C-alpha cells in the first residue's frame, strides 16, 4: 500500500479529505490548530496514489504527504 | 446495517465497461442510495442509467467508481443517502463509506488519528542516518 | 526508400548553396534544427525545468534583478503543445524544402 | 604571417575566389540584354562583389590555404579590430541593455501593481531609463561599491539543502 | 512579533524561506503555528499566506 | 509471487510490473530486504570475482575463435594486405550470394572481418602462431575458473571478510599501487624485454627457452653495476623489418621518441622502458600509507590537516574520510570519473601515439577503437555523476559533514548551477550563431564573409611541442631554446621527426573548422555537466520538493500539483543528461572520423572548407559517406557490407521506437490495455487461457528507461554501422 | 459509449494485424535482400502481392468511355490507363500502374 502522513502544520481546512477520491482521509479532533481538527489517514490500503490530497493542501509545504510504495490491486486502480 | 441484496437496481441497458472476472473472484463494491425521482444519471463505467424512485443498488469493480458516482449523485441530485459496501466472494459484505455514519470531512468523536506526525515535514530524518537501521524517517 | 528516395533526391537541397535554391537549403537545415529542438520539450518534464529556473532566479536575486512576474516552467500540457508544434514545424518544413528544391531542379 | 597565414591581398587563392565569384555572375549576365532590369541587378552585384574583395585585401585580414579570411583573436593589437574592438562595442551595448532593464525592474517593484508595469510598460519612464544607459560602467560600479548591486546571501531564498 | 510587522522567514522548507512577509494575526490560543504571515509572491501552489511559529520568524 | 525474493513489496504486486521491477532492481543490493552492511560488502566482493571471470572468459573466446577460425598466421606474414578475421559465420538464414560475399579473408568459409585490433595487439606483444593464441585462451579459461572459485570461496562462512577488512583504506591502497598497478607494470616490462622485443627481432622466446635466452647480450650485469645506459646501446635501426632479424638492434631500454619507421608505431624499447619507469614510481607510491610497521601516512590525518588557514574552504576535509569510506556510491563516483577520464585519454593517445605494429594503417580498426572508447568514456562519466547524486540522496549525512568542502558545495549550489547555465548558454548562443552565420553567408554565395577564427592557442601548443607548421618558433619548435636543448640527447630528434611528418596523427594540423567544433564540444561538455550537477545538487531537495530526499533517487514525480513535477527526481537528470552525453560523443566522433577520412584520402582541404558550416557536415560527411553503406544491398545484388547496411536500418528502427516511450506516456497505454483485458475475457476459446500476472502499462520511470535504452541502442548501432562501413567502403 | 471497449479492442487488433502485415512485409524484404535471397521476397519478380482489385477498377474505368459512360469520349483520367498526354515534351498524365510496391504502400 501507499503511505500517507499528516504533519502538525495542518490547519484543518478539510480540503484533502474532500478531494480524496477513495475515502482514505478523514478529520479527527485536535488542539494544535485554530480549526480544532487535523487530517488523518486511516484507510491507506485504499490509497491509489493520485495525490489529489496534496494538490488540495494549502499549507506552504504540504501537511499531507503521500509516499508511493508497494503496488496492489487497489493501489494500481485495476478494475480487472 | 447489512446490505439488503434484494434492493432493485437502476434501469440500465448494459455496457462493456462493467466489472470483469476479478469482481467475482477477488472483490466487488456496491453502492446504495435513495432517490426521490425516476431520473437519468451517468454511470461511471459508460453511458447513462435511470435511477428508480426509492432505493437503488449498483455493483462496481473499484471503490473509486462507487465514490465517483456518489460525488455525482450528491452534486447534481443532492442525494446524501449513499452507503458503499465491499463484497468478497465468500459472501462477506463489508461496509465502507461513510465509515462511522458521518462523512469524513466532518469531525466525529471516537475517531483515532492515523498517520499523524508530531513535527513539520522538514524535521524528518536524513536517509543516511537511518541506513542499515530499522528506525523510521519521521523522527 | 532510404537510398533511392531520401538519399538520392536530397542531393538537390544539399547542393543548393550559392544558387537561387539556397533558401531551400537553409530551410532544410533550419527545419532539421526545429524538429530536434522540439525533442527537448517532448522528452523532458516540467519538474526539471522549474528547479533549473530556481538557480537562475537566485542569480537574479543576487543582482536584485528578479522579475515581479515570477518565471515558471511551462505547464505539463504546454510542454506537450510546444514540443508537438516544433516537431510539426520541423518535420513538415524539412519535407517542404526537400520537395521544393528537388522538383524545381528536376521537374 | 601569424600562424602561417597569408595576407589576403597577396593570397592567390583569395584572388581565385574573387575571379570565380565574378565569372559566376557574368555568365548569368550573358543571358540578358544591356538595359534590362536583370542586367542592371547583376551589374550592381558584380560591383558589390569586387568592392568587398578589394576591401578585405586592403584591411590586414589574413587568408588561409582556402583563400578565405581568418580571424586572429589571441589579443594582439594588430588584429584587435576582429574581436577585441567588436567585443568592446558589444559589451557596452549589452551592459547598457542590462543596466536599463535592471533599472526598470527596480522601479516597477515600487509601483501600485508591480506586475502590471511589466506587461503594460510605463513608456515615458522606461524611456527615461534607456537614455541613462550610456554611462552604465560608472553607474553600475558605483552601484556595486555603494552596496546596492549585490544583495547579501541571507536575503535570498535558497533550497533547504 | 506583532501584527502588521515585517518578518524574515526562517523555515527552511518554506517557499519564502529568507524572504520577507508581513504578519497578519497572532493567535493567543495554544496553536503550534500562531503567526499568520502574508507575502507578495505566490508559492508554486499559488498561495500567498502561511502560518508560522515564533522561532521561525524574525523582525526586520 | 516469489521472483523478487529480495523485495517483498514487489513479490506481492499482482501485475506484470513485478517481473520488470524485480529484474531492474536485482543489483541494487543496498535496497534489498534485510540487508546488513556485512552482507552488502560480501556480495559485492563475490560478484566482483564473478565480473572478473566474465572478462577473462570474454578474452579467452576472442583468442580461441581467432586461433580456431582466424587467419592470424597468414596475417602475420603480410599484415598490411591481409584483413584480420574475427570469427566464422554459421547462419542458416543466409542465401548462397551472402555466403560468397562473406568468404573473404583468404579462407573457404563465411567470416566476419575484425575491427577490434586484437591481431595488431597480439602480434606486437609476441604472439606468432595459432598455438600460442590458443595457449593464452586456455590460461584465461583457467583464470576465469580460479576467480569463479575465489568468488564462491569468499562467500563461505570462514572465508567471508569482515567490514574491518573491507574498510582498511591504507592496506588496500598500498597493495593496489605497488602490486596491482606497479609490480604488474614491472612484470609487463619483463614480458616485453624477454618476449615481445626478442620476437620483434626474429628470435622466438617462449616458456621452452626463456630461462636459457638472455634478453641482452651483456645480461643483468649492467643492471647490477649501474651501467644502465649499456641497455640503450644499439637500438633498432630505421631499416628494421618488424618480426625479423634484419635491421634489429640489441637494446632493451631506450627513450628514442617517435615511431618505428615501418610499423608507424612506438618503439617496443620505449614501451618497455615506460613500463619499467612507471612500475618503479608506482611501487614507491605504494609505500605511502601506514599498515603495520609504523612508517607511512594515516589517510584520516592527511585529510583533517588540509584546511587552508584563510578559512575559504570552511572546515576543509574534516570528516571527508568517514564520508568516503562509508559511502560506496561516493567511491563508485570517484572511480567512474577517474575511469571515464582515462578511457578518454586512451582514445586520444592511441590514435595519435599508436603502440601496435601496422595499426593506424587499419583505418577501420583505428576508427572503431576511437569511437568505442569515447562512448565507453561518456557512459562512465554519466555514471560517476549519477552515483554522486545517489550518494547525496542516500549516503550523505549533513551532520557528520558540518562546514566541509561537501557541505559548502551544497551551500552555494545555485551559484554553481547558474554559472554552468550561463557558460552553456554563452557557448551555445555564439557557437551555433557563428555556424548559422557561416551557413547563411555561404548559401548566399559569399564564403569570404564567414567568421573563421584561427585556433592559435592550440596551434601555439602544437608549436610548443615542436610542430613547425605555423611558424610560431616557441619552445621545442624554437631551435635555440632551453627546452629544445634539454631533450636533444634523448627523445627530441625522434619526436621532431614524428611530429613534423604529415604522415601520422600526432598533433594534426588545425584551422577554423577545428576551432568551431571544439567550442561545440565545449558547449556539450558544460551542458551535460549542468544537467548532472543540477541532478546531484538538487537531489536532496529543491524548492518544488524540499523533502525530495525522502522519496529516493528514482521516483516518477510528485504529481500534478504545485504546477507539475514531471522529471523532478535526481534519476531524471541522469535520464536527461544521457541524451546530452550521446550528442557530445556524436560531435566528438563525427569530428574525429571526418577529419581522419579526409586526411586518409589525401583531401584534408575538404574538411578545411566544409567544416565551418553545417551543410558541409551534412552533405560532405553524412550524405557523401553514406553511399557505400546504403548500397550494401540493393535490387542489383549484395556484398559483405550488407550486414552493416542492415544494422544501419536496424539502428534507425530502435532509435525511433524509443521515441514512442519518450513522447507517449502511461495514461494512454493503460486505457488501451484495459480494452485488451476486456476482449480476452469475452473472446470464446481464448478466455480458456488466463494470465497469472494482470497486464498493466509500463511504469512512468520504466518507460523513461525503456525509451532511453532504445534511443541509446539505436544511436550506437547506427553510428557503428556507419563508421565501420563508410571506412571499409572507402579505405581512406 | 456503452460498447467502446469492443470498438477500441477491435480497432487495436486491426492496427496490430495491419502493422505486421504491411510493415512486416518490408522487414521481410530488407532481410531477404540483405541475405542474398531475392527469390524469397514479396516482389513483382519473386512472390507477387498484386493489387488485383485496384487493377480491376483501373480496367473498368478505361473501358467506361463508350461502354458504361457511352456519351463520354475519353476517360475521366489517363491515370487509369490509356494514352500518354505530352505537353512541351513533358508528360501531363499517363497510366499509373499498380504492382507489388503499390500493394505494399497502400496497406502502409
Ligand atoms: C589563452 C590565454 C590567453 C589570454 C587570456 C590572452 C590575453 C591577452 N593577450 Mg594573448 N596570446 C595567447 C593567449 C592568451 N592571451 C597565446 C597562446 C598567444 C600566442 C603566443 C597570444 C599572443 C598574443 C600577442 C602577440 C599579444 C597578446 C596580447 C594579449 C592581451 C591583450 C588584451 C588587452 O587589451 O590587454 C592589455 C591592455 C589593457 C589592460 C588595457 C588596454 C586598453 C590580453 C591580456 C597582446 C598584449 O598586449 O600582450 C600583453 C599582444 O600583443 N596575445
Ligand atoms: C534586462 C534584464 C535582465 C538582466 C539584467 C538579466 C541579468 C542576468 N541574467 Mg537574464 N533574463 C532576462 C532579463 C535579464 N537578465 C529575461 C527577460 C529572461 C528570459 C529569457 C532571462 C533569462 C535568463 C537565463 C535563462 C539566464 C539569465 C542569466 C542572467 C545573469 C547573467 C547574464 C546573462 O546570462 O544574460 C542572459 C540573458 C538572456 C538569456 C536573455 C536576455 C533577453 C533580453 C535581451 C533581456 C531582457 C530585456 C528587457 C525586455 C529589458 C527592457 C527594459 C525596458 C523596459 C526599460 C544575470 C543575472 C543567466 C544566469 O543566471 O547566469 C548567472 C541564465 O542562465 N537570464
Ligand atoms: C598486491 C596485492 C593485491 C593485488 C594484485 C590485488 C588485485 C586486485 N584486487 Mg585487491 N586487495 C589487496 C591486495 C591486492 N589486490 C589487499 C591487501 C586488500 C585488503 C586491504 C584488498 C582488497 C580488495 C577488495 C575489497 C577488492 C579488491 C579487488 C581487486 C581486483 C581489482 C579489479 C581488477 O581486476 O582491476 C585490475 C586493475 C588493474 C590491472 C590496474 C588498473 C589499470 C588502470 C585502470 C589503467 C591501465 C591501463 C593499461 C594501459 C592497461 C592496458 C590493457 C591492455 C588491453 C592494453 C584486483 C584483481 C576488487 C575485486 O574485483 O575483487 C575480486 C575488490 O572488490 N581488492
Ligand atoms: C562499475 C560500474 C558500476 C556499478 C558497480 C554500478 C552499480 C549500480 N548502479 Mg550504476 N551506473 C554505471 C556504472 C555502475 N553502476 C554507469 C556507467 C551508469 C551510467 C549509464 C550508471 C547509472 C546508474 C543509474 C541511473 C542507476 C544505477 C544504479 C545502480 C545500482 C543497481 C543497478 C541495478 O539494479 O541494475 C541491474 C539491472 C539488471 C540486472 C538488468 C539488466 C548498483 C548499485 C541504480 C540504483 O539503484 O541506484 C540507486 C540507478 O538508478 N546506476
Ligand atoms: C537541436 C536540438 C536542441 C537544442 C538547440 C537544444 C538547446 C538547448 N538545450 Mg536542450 N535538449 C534537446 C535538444 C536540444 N536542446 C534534447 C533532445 C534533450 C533531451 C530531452 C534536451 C535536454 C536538455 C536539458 C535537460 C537541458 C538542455 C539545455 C539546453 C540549452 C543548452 C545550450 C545552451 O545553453 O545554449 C544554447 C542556446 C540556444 C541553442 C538557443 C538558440 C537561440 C534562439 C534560436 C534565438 C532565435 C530567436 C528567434 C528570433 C526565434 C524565432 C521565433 C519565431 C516564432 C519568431 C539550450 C537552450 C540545458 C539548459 O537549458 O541550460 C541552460 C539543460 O539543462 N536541453
Ligand atoms: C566560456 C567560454 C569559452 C570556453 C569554454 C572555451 C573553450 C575552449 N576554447 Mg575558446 N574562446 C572563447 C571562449 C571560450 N572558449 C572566446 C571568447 C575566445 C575569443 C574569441 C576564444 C578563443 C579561442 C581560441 C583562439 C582557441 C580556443 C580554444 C578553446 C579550447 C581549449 C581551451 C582554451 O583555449 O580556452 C580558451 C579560453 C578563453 C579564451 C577564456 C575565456 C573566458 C572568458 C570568461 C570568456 C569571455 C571573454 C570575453 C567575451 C571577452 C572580453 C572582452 C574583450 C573583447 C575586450 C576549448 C574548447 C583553443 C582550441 O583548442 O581550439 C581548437 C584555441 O586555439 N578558444
Ligand atoms: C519506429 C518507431 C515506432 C514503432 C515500431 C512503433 C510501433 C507501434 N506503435 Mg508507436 N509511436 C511511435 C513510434 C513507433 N511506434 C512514436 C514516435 C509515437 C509518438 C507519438 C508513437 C505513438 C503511438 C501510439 C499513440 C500508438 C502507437 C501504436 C503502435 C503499434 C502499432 C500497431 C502495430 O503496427 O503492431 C505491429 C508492430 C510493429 C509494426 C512493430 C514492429 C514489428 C515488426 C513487424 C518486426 C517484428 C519482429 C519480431 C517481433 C521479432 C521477434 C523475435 C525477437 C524478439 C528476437 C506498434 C506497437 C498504437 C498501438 O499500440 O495500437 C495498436 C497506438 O495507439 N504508437
Ligand atoms: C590540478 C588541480 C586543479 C585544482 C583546481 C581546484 C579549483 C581551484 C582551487 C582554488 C585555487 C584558487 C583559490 C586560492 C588562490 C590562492 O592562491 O590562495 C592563496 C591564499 C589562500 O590560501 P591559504 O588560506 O592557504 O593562505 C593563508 C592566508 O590566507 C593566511 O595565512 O590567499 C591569501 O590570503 C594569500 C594571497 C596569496 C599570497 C601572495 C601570492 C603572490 C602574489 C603576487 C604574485 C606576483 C604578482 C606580481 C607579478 C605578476
Ligand atoms: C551472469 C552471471 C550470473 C550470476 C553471477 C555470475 C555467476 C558471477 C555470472 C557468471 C556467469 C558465467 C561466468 C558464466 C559462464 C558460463 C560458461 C563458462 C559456460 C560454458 C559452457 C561450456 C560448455 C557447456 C561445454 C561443454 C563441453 C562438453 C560437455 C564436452 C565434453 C567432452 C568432450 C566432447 C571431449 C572430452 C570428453 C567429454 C567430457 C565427453
Ligand atoms: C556529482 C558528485 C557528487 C558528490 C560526490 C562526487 C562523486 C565526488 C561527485 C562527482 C564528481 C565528478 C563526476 C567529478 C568529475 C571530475 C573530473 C572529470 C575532473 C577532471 C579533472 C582533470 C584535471 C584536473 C586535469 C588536469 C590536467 C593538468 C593539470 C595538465 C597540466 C599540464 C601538463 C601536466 C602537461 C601539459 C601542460 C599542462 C596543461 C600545463
Ligand atoms: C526548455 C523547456 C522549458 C523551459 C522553457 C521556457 C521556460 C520558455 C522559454 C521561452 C522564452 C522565455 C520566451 C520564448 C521566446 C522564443 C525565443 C520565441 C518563441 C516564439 C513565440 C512564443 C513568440 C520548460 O519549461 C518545459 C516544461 C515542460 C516540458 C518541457 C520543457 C522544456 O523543454
Ligand atoms: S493520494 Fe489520492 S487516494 Fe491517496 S489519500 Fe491522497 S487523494 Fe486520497
Ligand atoms: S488539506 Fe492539508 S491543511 Fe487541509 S486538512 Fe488536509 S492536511 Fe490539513
Amino acid at each position: 500500500s501507499h503511505s500517507v502522513k499528516v504533519y502538525d502544520t495542518c490547519i484543518g481546512c478539510t480540503q484533502c479529505v474532500r478531494a480524496c477520491p477513495c475515502d482514505v482521509l478523514e478529520m479527527v479532533s485536535w488542539d494544535g490548530c485554530k480549526a480544532g481538527q487535523i487530517a488523518s489517514a486511516p484507510r491507506t490500503e485504499d490509497c491509489i496514489g493520485c495525490k489529489r490530497c496534496e494538490t488540495a493542501c494549502p499549507t506552504d509545504f504540504l501537511s499531507v504527504r503521500v509516499y508511493l510504495g508497494g503496488e496492489t490491486t487497489r493501489s494500481m486502480g485495476l478494475a480487472y | 446495517e447489512t446490505l439488503n441484496l434484494q434492493i432493485p437496481s437502476p434501469t440500465f441497458e448494459g455496457s462493456t465497461g462493467g466489472w470483469l472476472r476479478a469482481a467475482e473472484v477477488e472483490e466487488k463494491y456496491a453502492i446504495t442510495w435513495t432517490s426521490p425521482k425516476e431520473q437519468v444519471f451517468e454511470m461511471p463505467t459508460g453511458g447513462a442509467a435511470i435511477m428508480r424512485q426509492g432505493e437503488n443498488l449498483l455493483y462496481l469493480a473499484r471503490k473509486e467508481q462507487c465514490l465517483a458516482l456518489a460525488t455525482q449523485v450528491k452534486n447534481s441530485f443532492k442525494i446524501t443517502d449513499y452507503k458503499v459496501y465491499r463484497i468478497f466472494p465468500s459472501g462477506e459484505v463489508q461496509y465502507l463509506h461513510p465509515k462511522d455514519g458521518v462523512f469524513p470531512e466532518k469531525v466525529n468523536a471516537g475517531r483515532v488519528g492515523v498517520g499523524n506526525v508530531s513535527h513539520s515535514i522538514g524535521k524528518n530524518l536524513n536517509p543516511a542516518q537511518i541506513k542499515f537501521t530499522s528506525k523510521s524517517f519521521n523522527g | 526508400w532510404l537510398r533511392d528516395f531520401l538519399w538520392a533526391q536530397a542531393s538537390q537541397v544539399i547542393q543548393s548553396y550559392g544558387s537561387a535554391l539556397s533558401a531551400y537549403g537553409l530551410i532544410f537545415l533550419g527545419a532539421h534544427f526545429i524538429w530536434a529542438f522540439s525533442l527537448m520539450f517532448l522528452f523532458s518534464g516540467r519538474g526539471y525545468w522549474q528547479e533549473l529556473i530556481e538557480s537562475i532566479v537566485w542569480a537574479h536575486n543576487k543582482l536584485n534583478v528578479a522579475p515581479a512576474i515570477q518565471p515558471r516552467a511551462l505547464s505539463i500540457t504546454q510542454g506537450r503543445a510546444v514540443g508537438l508544434a516544433h516537431y510539426l514545424l520541423g518535420g513538415i518544413g524539412t519535407t517542404w524544402a526537400f520537395f521544393l528544391a528537388r522538383i524545381i531542379s528536376v521537374g | 604571417d601569424v600562424a602561417g597565414l597569408t595576407p589576403c591581398g597577396e593570397s592567390k587563392e583569395f584572388a581565385r575566389r574573387l575571379d570565380g565569384s565574378v565569372k559566376k555572375l557574368q555568365t548569368r549576365l550573358s543571358k540578358y540584354e544591356a538595359g534590362t532590369p536583370p542586367a542592371l541587378a547583376l551589374q550592381k552585384q558584380i560591383d558589390k562583389t569586387k568592392n568587398r574583395f578589394d576591401r578585405y585585401g586592403k584591411a590586414g585580414l589574413l587568408c588561409g590555404t582556402d583563400g578565405l579570411p581568418h580571424l586572429i583573436t589571441d589579443g594582439r593589437w594588430t588584429h584587435s579590430g576582429e574581436f577585441v574592438i567588436p567585443g568592446l562595442l558589444f559589451l557596452y551595448v549589452a551592459g547598457w541593455i542590462g543596466w536599463v532593464g535592471r533599472s526598470y525592474v527596480l522601479f516597477a517593484r515600487t509601483a501600485d501593481k508591480p506586475t502590471e508595469k511589466e506587461i503594460i510598460i510605463d513608456v515615458p519612464v522606461a524611456l527615461s531609463f534607456v537614455s541613462t544607459g550610456f554611462i552604465w560602467p560608472f553607474s553600475a560600479f558605483k552601484e556595486f561599491t555603494s552596496g546596492n548591486l549585490i544583495v547579501p546571501a541571507d536575503e535570498i531564498t535558497v533550497s533547504p539543502r | 512579533v506583532k501584527r502588521g510587522s515585517k518578518v524574515r522567514i526562517l523555515r527552511k522548507e518554506s517557499y519564502w524561506y529568507q524572504d520577507i512577509g508581513t504578519v497578519a494575526t497572532i493567535d493567543t490560543s495554544g496553536i503550534r503555528y500562531p503567526v499568520v504571515v502574508r507575502f507578495e509572491k505566490v508559492s508554486y501552489s499559488g498561495v500567498n499566506t502561511n502560518n508560522f511559529s515564533l522561532d521561525e520568524v524574525v523582525e526586520v | 509471487t516469489k521472483f523478487p525474493k529480495f523485495s517483498q513489496a514487489l513479490a506481492q504486486d499482482p501485475a506484470t510490473r513485478r517481473i520488470w521491477y524485480g529484474l531492474a532492481t536485482a543489483h541494487d543490493l543496498e535496497s534489498h530486504d534485510g540487508m546488513t552492511e556485512e552482507n552488502l560488502y560480501q556480495k559485492i566482493f563475490a560478484s566482483h570475482f564473478g565480473h572478473l571471470a566474465v572478462i577473462f572468459l570474454w578474452t579467452s573466446g576472442n583468442l580461441f575463435h581467432v586461433a580456431w577460425q582466424g587467419n592470424f598466421e597468414q596475417w602475420v606474414l603480410n599484415p598490411l594486405k591481409v584483413k584480420p578475421i574475427a570469427h566464422a559465420i554459421w547462419d542458416p538464414h543466409f542465401g548462397q550470394p551472402a555466403v560468397k560475399a562473406f568468404t573473404k579473408g583468404g579462407v573457404s568459409y563465411p567470416v566476419n572481418i575484425a575491427t577490434s585490433g586484437v591481431y595488431h595487439w597480439w602480434y606486437t606483444i609476441g604472439m606468432r602462431s595459432n598455438t600460442d593464441l590458443y595457449a593464452g585462451s586456455l590460461f584465461l579459461l583457467f583464470l576465469a575458473g580460479v576467480f569463479l572459485f575465489a568468488g564462491w570461496l569468499h562467500l563461505q562462512p570462514k572465508f567471508r571478510p569482515g567490514l574491518s577488512w573491507f574498510k582498511n583504506n591504507e592496506s588496500r591502497l598500498n597493495h593496489h599501487l605497488s602490486g596491482l598497478f606497479g609490480f604488474s607494470s614491472l612484470a609487463w616490462s619483463a614480458h616485453l624485454i624477454h618476449v615481445a622485443i626478442p620476437e620483434a627481432r626474429g628470435q622466438h622466446v617462449c616458456w621452452d627457452n626463456f630461462t636459457k635466452v638472455a634478453p641482452h647480450p651483456a645480461g643483468l650485469q649492467p643492471f647490477f653495476t649501474g651501467n644502465w645506459g649499456a641497455y640503450a646501446a644499439s637500438p633498432d635501426t630505421t631499416n628494421h623489418i618488424f618480426g625479423t632479424s634484419e635491421g634489429a638492434g640489441t637494446a632493451i631500454l631506450t627513450f628514442l621518441g617517435g615511431f618505428h619507421p615501418q610499423t608507424q608505431a612506438l618503439w617496443l624499447t620505449d614501451i618497455a622502458h615506460h613500463h619499467l619507469a612507471i612500475g618503479v614510481v608506482f611501487i614507491f607510491a605504494g609505500h605511502m600509507y601506514r599498515t603495520n610497521w609504523g612508517i607511512g601516512h594515516s589517510l584520516k590525518e592527511i585529510l583533517d590537516a588540509h584546511r587552508p588557514p584563510g578559512g575559504r574552504l570552511g572546515a576543509g576535509h574534516k570528516g571527508i574520510f568517514e564520508t568516503l569510506t562509508n559511502s560506496l556510491h561516493f567511491q563508485l563516483g570517484l572511480a567512474l570519473a577517474s575511469l571515464g577520464v582515462i578511457t578518454s585519454l586512451v582514445a586520444q593517445h592511441m590514435y595519435a601515439l599508436p603502440s601496435y605494429a601496422f595499426i593506424a594503417k587499419d583505418y577501420v580498426t583505428q576508427s572503431a577503437l576511437y569511437t568505442h572508447h569515447q562512448y565507453i568514456a561518456g557512459f562512465l562519466m554519466v555514471g560517476a555523476f549519477a552515483h554522486g547524486a545517489i550518494f547525496f540522496v542516500r549516503d550523505y549525512d549533513p551532520e557528520q559533514n558540518k562546514n566541509n568542502v561537501l557541505a559548502r558545495i551544497l551551500d552555494h549550489k545555485e551559484a554553481i548551477i547558474s554559472h554552468l547555465s550561463w557558460v552553456s548558454l554563452f557557448l551555445g548562443f555564439h557557437t551555433l550563431g557563428i555556424y548559422v552565420h557561416n551557413d547563411v553567408v555561404v548559401a548566399f554565395g559569399t564564403p569570404e564573409k564567414q567568421i573563421l577564427v584561427e585556433p592559435v592557442f592550440a596551434q601555439w601548443i602544437q608549436a610548443s611541442s615542436g610542430k613547425a607548421l605555423y611558424g610560431f618558433d616557441v619552445l621545442l619548435s624554437s631551435t635555440n631554446s632551453v627546452a629544445a636543448n634539454a631533450s636533444s640527447n634523448i627523445w627530441l630528434p625522434g619526436w621532431l621527426e614524428a611530429i613534423n611528418s604529415g604522415k601520422n596523427s600526432l598533433f594534426l594540423p588545425i584551422g577554423p573548422g577545428d576551432f568551431l567544433i571544439h567550442h561545440a564540444i565545449a558547449l556539450a561538455l558544460h551542458t551535460t555537466t549542468l544537467i548532472l550537477v543540477k541532478g546531484a545538487l538538487d537531489a536532496r531537495g529543491s524548492k518544488l520538493m524540499p523533502d525530495k530526499k525522502d522519496f529516493g533517487y528514482a521516483f516518477p514525480c510528485d504529481g500534478p500539483g504545485r504546477g507539475g513535477t514531471c522529471d523532478i527526481s535526481a534519476w531524471d537528470a541522469f535520464y536527461l543528461s544521457m541524451f546530452w552525453m550521446l550528442n557530445t560523443i556524436g560531435w566528438v566522433t563525427f569530428y574525429w572520423h571526418w577529419k581522419h577520412i579526409t586526411i586518409w584520402q589525401g583531401n584534408a582541404g575538404q574538411f578545411n572548407e566544409s567544416s565551418t558550416y553545417i551543410m558541409g557536415w551534412l552533405r560532405d560527411y553524412l550524405w557523401l559517406n553514406s553511399s557505400p553503406l546504403i548500397n550494401g544491398y540493393n535490387p542489383f545484388g549484395m556484398n559483405s557490407l550488407s550486414v552493416w547496411s542492415w544494422m544501419f536500418l536496424f539502428g534507425h528502427l530502435i532509435w525511433a521506437t524509443g521515441f514512442m516511450f519518450l513522447i507517449s506516456w502511461r495514461g494512454y497505454w493503460q486505457e488501451l490495455i484495459e480494452t485488451l483485458v476486456w476482449a480476452h475475457e469475452r473472446t470464446p476459446l481464448a478466455n480458456l487461457v488466463r494470465w497469472k500476472d494482470k497486464p498493466v502499462a509500463l511504469s512512468i520511470v520504466q518507460a523513461r528507461l525503456v525509451g532511453l535504452i532504445h534511443f541509446t541502442a539505436g544511436y550506437i548501432f547506427t553510428y557503428a554501422a556507419f563508421v565501420i562501413a563508410s571506412t571499409t567502403g572507402k579505405f581512406g | 459509449i456503452r460498447h467502446r471497449d469492443a470498438i477500441i479492442s477491435h480497432l487495436n487488433w486491426i492496427c496490430i494485424f495491419l502493422g505486421f502485415h504491411s510493415f512486416g512485409l518490408y522487414i521481410h524484404n530488407d532481410t531477404m535482400r540483405a541475405l542474398g535471397r531475392t527469390q524469397d521476397m514479396f516482389s513483382d519478380t519473386a512472390i507477387q502481392l498484386k493489387p488485383v482489385f485496384a487493377q480491376w477498377v483501373q480496367s473498368i474505368h478505361t473501358l467506361a468511355p463508350g461502354n458504361t459512360t457511352p456519351n463520354a469520349l475519353a476517360t475521366a483520367s489517363y491515370a487509369f490507363g490509356g494514352d500518354v498526354v505530352a505537353v512541351g515534351n513533358k508528360v501531363a498524365m499517363m497510366p499509373i500502374s499498380l504492382g507489388t510496391a503499390d500493394f505494399m504502400v497502400h496497406h502502409i
